[PDB]
């Protein structure tokens, strides 16, 4: 980035705690340093999950260490032990700790992978140090972030053969589930007769992560933020892996017959059969909405389901947060989704569909212009 | 599966039966998720008074807390000042952070660059990244001032922002005369709150401090008034409206009200209003200086008292009947002008309100949180208005406005059961309101979980939150709301009767159980 | 029983075991109630379309009216001028309930006297009852004038009130100079804003119609303002304001702001503000006549017309966005003054807060009732905001008025699922609401019984019940909003949006079961 | 104040009126002499409202319906007429009960024939016979109709007694016609008798020949009280503690069954003479079923009304009696132990309708309060009578009220506190003095009994001892 130029790009921390480690719902993930991070990131992403939070789940809480200034001048290592044991006596089911860096942590020469080795030994915990400090984009933050799962998470059950496999093993891998995208895309697998063993980091759990290398494929949908951890995978446990995009109809197809496609004959014919269920519902929802939305105009993964609702993806663009909104041009979330969806899958296409509808024909982008102007 | 008459989002969608189904097997068969019975089993646990001595003997762990870092504060302030551009020396991801906290509480585009440093900053200064982010603001963006603060990286690290920003001048990468005032804002220091009293600071300090020998107080007939970490607009109107109807002349410094609230008329402003620099130099010959909000305007008082001379009056936030009244009387004592007919009026239809509503406000206890001197007089009109603050939480309060408050709550009767905590958090304050359960929460978004977590006890130990304060992201448009003054006051009381009004409706809805007492007239 | 420090009033203290035995013993032995199941198989019967088709086949029985009679609109008419006292002609009874009304939904004293006509003026007549009436309310109460209206009991035995009042005047009760306009206002016709219409019309002939030669359209540079039936105080506040802001001269004929507003200052106040009796001779010399709520001030807007000789223009009532622009450019056009910077800032936040909240708003479905300009205004708004109005109830609207909502429906596209009913009361709309089930409820108080009604067919059936309109009367305050203009569209779309994230999270409120959806940023 | 200074400020207050009301008002305005047995001879009642002058009084339709029949649950009430008087009184009296509202229960809704200028000129009657019909359709369950008439039902020569007796005869259903036109008397009193009268001609001899019901020696009837906030319920709890069976209430969460039920009874317990006293005249006339007054209003009256009820009876209700009483002394002794020391010393005035203006005093005395002034609506020499030994010497009692002179006595007098309707509520809220509504117990109560009189005492203390009452002055004036 250029000094002084007002981007919109995160830092390590975002790409670690935010994207990557948080979601993960029965860990603790522990914004080590100041109050800053952990707050403005607390509950910032939608990626839901299923638990009794502060109970067994732990995504929408913050859990901090609150840095004063002599935890700067003396460090933190005392206090994160300390922080460690107060954890554990206060949330006694969760299944696991991670401690994400703030920018002080390295700066301040705070060893948090001693901490975190002698207290996981001293409590039988896996307490994963992630050198995310935010002065490392969030692109290094989901590679330290994957770094950190490869050591400490991922090779947990290497030497356990009690797992029960079948052929038909999958993870999904790198879908944060942003308003129950990964839900969405799970019931279409399944569906397929595949068994989703693993799913993280949206609705992920700990256990999740360490059966992936049990899995015979692995799915990748978010490539750029775990192509560390995919290829890390392949390489040693021999698993394939491959891209997919379920985002509107015609993608959604392509890839559950390319997926499908790695498995054998009744794999490919519960695909046909998923494929031919959901065949009129989205052609319903075509039906209703490509006539509200033929020709309009939008500033890689995503010109699926624009074309499929027959949309344009390129000026005067009739679609592109609030400093276009501003200049009067119609503006969709591409992160949160607009505290809507999901998008992905069949269901997230109508989801998808009628949130489009909805923003690109509002009246209100008609009432710019005062009429005495 | 989805009916295109009747699209569903998440929720309903997938309360679906098919997918239940799925999540039911992916937990069964993947999550190692613990016992229903064992999760019931310690979430009861967690309600219990034994959890909550447990929880308060906390002294390395914060959850949840109440509070945010500094340089957000001096974002705000920054953007109080015309044509003026927020620049925090330090990382870029804290900019993004603040940026994206101020557009979700005020759903408005918010100002706000970085000069990016990184590793290679880490080792040698930040003062490279000084000069290229002063010179392409300044270039790209067109401010007329830049407001400089730091992220944590830049203070640990210990870059000199006053040399740094000599240096950009000296050779040249901005302008001489170009007003590039600066504050150290250590977020390991204080919070969001002390991040505006230092911005503040060190503007007056750079606009005031080397041209103090041709002022006279009181020459411009003026009364500056300093609002602090403000973020209800309607806040900084109703002084700016109260101030004009008593006819007194004011200087509102750090006024970003117009910047905050831009119309949508099909162009992006960058810039709107805010305090001007003529209006900053000129300050030390106002009258007098007020402060909103004083329990974090310390360093400002300070250097307004033993620079400008000014005799800073020991005023109370203007919340509530009795504190607006002496802020009012303060103004008129200072100003010489008298309190007019129309906040005379506007008073007593506060008071009318009052007794109006007296009935379903006495007694009621409020768990509440926030910054001092909001909290302040939130106890202060919630007091006044008969109702029993049990749980006063400032997780950035300090042992002299904890003192403060307390001497408020013993003044009153209805602060005896009162209890003030500072330093706690908002797993604290759900273990306050399971152990002691109040009628109500007063708070910012957060405290929807507290509320969550009291209905999943039970329909009848659920703790309705009441959203007043900051940051609230669940609601639209409540930024727009007055909690100072008169007006504000009765905002204030109008929503307090109308919660409890609404909950009491919900408890009496039920057919031929408890909607004998469904009242038509309340 | 009771335990002193935790009182009980009728909710919960009822719900105690004891009393739950007692109501079971007393329904088991002596009500005769019919089984619990035969009520469910009722209920569950009038909840259904046949239900709502042999409902909506009532000719002869009203359940549950949406309208008053006309003599309360006549009362609030009558306050909005100076140092007036409503007279209602007729049975005391009457003002009992007038006076109960307005005084629950404004929570203020309301003034109104009755001559308190028995037995004996039911076939003797009440002429004098009207000369010791008027002779007692003048030396008692002291007013500027009288303004008469008439109950039903007078309107029936035909008592001729000009005759009344002149023999009043004549036989020396009052004197000769002392301004009694009066009005007949028949509750047997059309509702409480036709009361309002004949009163406002009654008045404005008294002080204009004999003096009609000297009066010259134009000459004092003003736009008179009739506002019509109206319980906002807002209301009247923001068409002053507006009009201020513009520099335009205007005259606010029957103000009642002020006296449904008097200060608690240990001062009672009968008579505060009001439109003078010099701004009613004086109003034939506007510029011209603007009528606020034009479908019930047709009988004002003849005389207006024919006698004053004013153009008064086409106006839908100012509410919403393209209805206030409106407004705002015939009263530029009339004036001659140009809108100013600060109302088109306005309209723009106005535009911004509905780009910000559109999201929420698109599509939700609404049942809405109240009077026509005030459901149409509402209607309008809604379209504006891509809502979709459902049902759409006026009890007192006419046919031609259901034209103008139907051709304002056919110009939008969110109005293809609405209908437009007449005549229909609110047990009518419950029927509605249950066969065609929209998302929101607007409308005054009398709707909570159906949201009762529709919780009782189960959670997911539920309509929300939105308090807009008159009268409220389980709510504080809510009279002090306002509806009209761009600040009554702002309040208007916080409370909607506000209103959908508040169901929102309530459905979505259940740990483990929905709360995966309980967002903190919505 | 002396006998002197009261009668002084009376004859103040009444100098600005004019002279045919000036005279008329001095007979309605009296100094209380607690000696005076017939009070007749220092106050005058239940006359004609002087024109003009702003009194507080309902009407017969207010009486009728609002009162006596509206409580009734599983009837329909049509207020027969135009659209208002039904709308104005909906919901306004929280005469509480227990049922599923529209299905078997209807208290809070408005049923209307909501008459138009058509109804007016060419009558209703048959308006009346359709509207029937249909309620009769969309609401099955209903087990009666009464017809309330309002103001033109009287004028314009309706029948809606024929109307009621031919519907009545054919739909096998008890049509009960009222005509309490609003018209009718001079207030809510008259109302109140009509109700009384079309009860006894149309509901009360329903069960005359049927000896079915099975009655026990302990069977009484709560005669004119109509729930207020719960306020009969919490007076059913204490009778049934002592050992009886209430097999009536009238009328809240009244049905039809329990009037039927009535002429069974050993004894009625009126509540509010002046609304009931006819029927339970009738009642003793007819089947011989003695009436007394009782008061439950605060632990005095309430134990001394409990004692003299259980007196009616054996020994055993005697014993049950002393149990009731034993067993709620500790909570009204702690009710008394918290809030008295809060109003030891205050005083107050009162100005309600026909009973609580002597009914309450009882109450206030036991929080240590003073009532200093107090007055009727709408009461009868009769209730004169009874509150003269009531109240204290000297002080201020008045009939039919006007605006006016309420404030000007409130102003001489300077109560610290009032209890009136929701009409002079806001009015004395702007003067600084603190209001109790005790009409709608302020949407608070019960007050009946001893957890009506922890919730009483809890109330008075909130409204007199409430911040706010020290804020009305603006410091700087
Ligand atoms: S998919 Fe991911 S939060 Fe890799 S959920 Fe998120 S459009 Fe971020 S750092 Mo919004 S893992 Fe993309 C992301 Fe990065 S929505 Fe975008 S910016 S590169
Ligand atoms: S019936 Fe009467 S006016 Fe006896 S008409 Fe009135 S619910 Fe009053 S003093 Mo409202 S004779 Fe009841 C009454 Fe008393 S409505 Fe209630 S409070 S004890
Ligand atoms: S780039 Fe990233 S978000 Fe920035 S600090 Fe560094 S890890 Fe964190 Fe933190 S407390 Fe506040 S927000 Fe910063 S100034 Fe420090
Ligand atoms: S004294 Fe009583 S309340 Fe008055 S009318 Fe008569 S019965 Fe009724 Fe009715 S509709 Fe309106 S409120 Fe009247 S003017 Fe007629
Ligand atoms: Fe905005
Ligand atoms: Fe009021």
């Amino acid at each position: 980035s250029q000094p002084g130029l007002m981007t919109i790009r995160g830092c390590a921390y975002a790409g670690s705690k935010g994207v990557v480690w948080g979601p993960i719902k029965d860990m603790i993930h522990i914004s080590h340093g100041p109050v800053g991070c952990g707050q403005y990131s607390r509950a910032g992403r939608r990626n839901y999950y299923i638990g009794t939070t502060g109970v067994n789940a732990f995504v929408t809480m913050n859990f901090t260490s609150d840095f004063q200034e002599k935890d700067i001048v003396f460090g933190g290592d005392k206090k994160l032990a300390k922080l460690i044991d107060e954890v554990e006596t206060l949330f006694p089911l969760n299944k696991g700790i991670s401690v994400q860096s703030e920018c002080p942590i390295g700066l301040i020469g705070d060893d948090i992978e001693s901490v975190s080795k002698v207290k996981g030994a001293e409590l039988s915990k896996t307490i994963v140090p992630v050198r995310c400090e935010g002065f490392r984009s969030q692109s290094l933050g989901h590679h330290i972030a994957n770094d950190a799962v490869r050591d400490w998470v991922l090779g947990k059950r290497d030497e356990d053969t009690t797992f029960a496999s079948t052929p038909y093993d999958v993870a999904i891998i790198g879908d944060y589930n942003i308003g129950g995208d990964a839900w969405s895309s799970r019931i279409l697998l399944e569906e397929m007769g595949l068994r989703c063993v693993a799913q993280w980091s949206g609705d992920g759990s700990i256990s999740e992560i360490e059966l992936t290398p049990k899995v015979k494929l692995n799915l990748v949908h978010c490539y750029r933020s775990m192509n560390y951890i995919s290829r890390h995978m392949e390489e040693k446990y021999g698993i394939p892996w491959m891209e997919y995009n379920f985002f509107g109809p015609t993608k959604t197809i392509e890839s559950l017959r390319a997926i499908a496609a790695k498995f054998d004959e009744s794999i490919q014919k519960k695909c046909e059969e998923v494929i031919a269920k959901y065949k009129p519902e989205w052609e319903a929802v075509v039906a209703k909405y490509r006539p509200r939305l033929e020709g309009k105009r939008v500033m890689r993964h995503v010109i699926g389901a624009y074309e499929d609702l027959g949309m344009e993806v390129v000026i005067k663009p009739d679609l592109i947060k609030f400093i276009f909104q501003k200049m009067g041009i119609p503006f969709r979330e591409m992160h949160s989704w607009d505290y809507s969806g999901p998008y992905h899958g069949f269901d997230g296409f109508a989801i998808f569909a009628r949130d489009m509808d909805m923003t690109l024909n509002n009246p209100c982008w008609k009432k710019l212009q005062a009429p005495w102007e | 599966s989805q009916q295109v008459d009747k699209i569903k989002a998440s929720y309903p969608l997938f309360l679906d039966q098919d997918y239940k189904d799925m999540l039911a097997k992916k937990r069964d068969g993947f999550e190692e998720k613990y016992p229903q019975d064992k999760i019931d089993e310690v979430f009861q646990w967690t309600t219990t008074k034994e959890y909550q001595e447990l929880n308060f003997q906390r002294e390395a762990l914060t959850v949840n807390p109440a509070k945010a870092c500094q340089p957000l504060g001096a974002v705000l302030c920054a953007l109080g000042f015309e044509k003026t551009m927020p620049y925090v020396h330090g990382s870029q991801g804290c900019v993004a952070y603040f940026r994206s906290y101020f557009n979700r509480h005020f759903r408005e585009p918010v100002s706000c660059v970085s000069d990016s440093m990184t590793e290679d900053a880490a080792v040698f200064g930040g003062q490279q990244n000084m000069k290229d982010g002063l010179q392409n603001c300044k270039a790209t963006y067109k401010p007329d001032m830049i407001a400089v603060s730091t992220t944590c990286m830049a203070e640990v690290i210990g870059d000199d922002l006053n040399a740094f920003i000599n240096n950009s001048k000296k050779e040249g990468f901005i302008p001489d005369e170009f007003p590039v005032p600066f504050a150290h804002t250590p977020s390991f220091v204080g919070s969001h709150v002390t991040g505006w009293d230092n911005m503040f600071e060190g503007i007056a300090r750079y606009f005031t401090l080397k041209s103090m020998d041709d002022k006279v107080v009181g020459s411009n007939k003026k009364i500056n008034i300093v609002p602090g970490f403000e973020t209800y607009l309607g806040n900084f109107r109703v002084i700016k409206r109260m101030l004009s109807e008593m006819g007194v002349g004011y200087s509102l410094l750090s006024d970003p009200e117009e910047v905050l609230d831009t119309p949508a008329d099909g162009q992006f402003r960058m810039y709107a209003g805010g305090t001007t620099q003529e209006e900053m130099k000129d300050a030390p010959n106002a009258l007098n200086t007020v402060l909103l909000q004083p329990w974090h305007l310390e360093k400002t008082k300070k250097f307004v008292e033993g620079t400008w001379k000014h005799e800073v009056p020991k005023l109370n936030i203007p919340m509530g009947l009795d504190w607006t009244d002496e802020f009012l009387m303060k103004v008129s004592e200072i100003s010489g002008q008298p309190i007019p007919a129309s906040l005379t009026k506007e008073r007593g239809r506060l008071v009318d309100m009052m007794t109006d509503s007296h009935t379903w406000l006495h007694g009621k206890r409020f768990a509440l949180w926030g910054d001092p001197d909001f909290v302040m007089g939130l106890v202060k009109f919630l007091l006044e208005l008969g109702c029993e603050p049990v749980h006063i939480l400032c997780h950035n309060g300090n042992k002299r406005w904890k003192k403060a408050v307390d001497a408020i709550l013993a003044a009153s009767p209805y602060g005896k059961n009162a209890t003030v905590y500072i330093g706690k958090d908002l797993w604290h304050l759900r273990s306050l309101v399971f152990t002691d359960k109040p009628d109500f929460m007063i708070g910012n978004s957060y405290g929807k979980f507290i509320q969550r977590d009291t209905l999943h006890k039970g329909k009848e130990f659920e703790v309705p939150l009441i959203r007043i304060g900051f940051p609230i992201f669940d609601r639209h448009h409540l930024h727009r709301s007055t909690t100072l003054g008169y007006e504000g006051a009765m905002q204030i009381l109008t929503t307090l009767v109308n919660s409890i009004l609404e909950r009491l409706d919900e408890e009496t809805r039920g057919m031929q159980a408890t909607d004998y007492n469904h009242d038509l007239v309340r």
